[PDB]
């Protein structure tokens, strides 16, 4: 965490800094998108 | 008072003259 890294989340490619988030995803909710229709939040597949 | 950002490439350059100088 806390560094610009390449990540593969459930087959989803990405590149960015992973930081702790204050969003409370619903139990079913998996991916988060911002106003500009881009992936901004993710839920770790192992630790909720 | 009466008049009322993701950057995947777009940016908003600040104006050269601030509001104080215009005032
Ligand atoms: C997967 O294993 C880790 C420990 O190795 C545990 O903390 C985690 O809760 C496990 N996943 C689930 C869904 O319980």
């Amino acid at each position: 965490k806390n560094k610009c890294v390449n990540f593969n989340f459930n087959g989803l490619k990405g590149t960015g800094v992973l930081t702790e988030s204050n969003k409370k995803f619903l139990p079913f909710q998996q991916f988060g998108r911002d106003i500009a229709d881009t992936t901004d939040a993710v839920r770790d597949p192992q630790t909720l | 008072n009466k008049v009322t950002q993701k950057f995947k490439g777009l940016t908003v350059l600040p104006p050269l003259l601030t509001d104080e100088m215009i005032a």
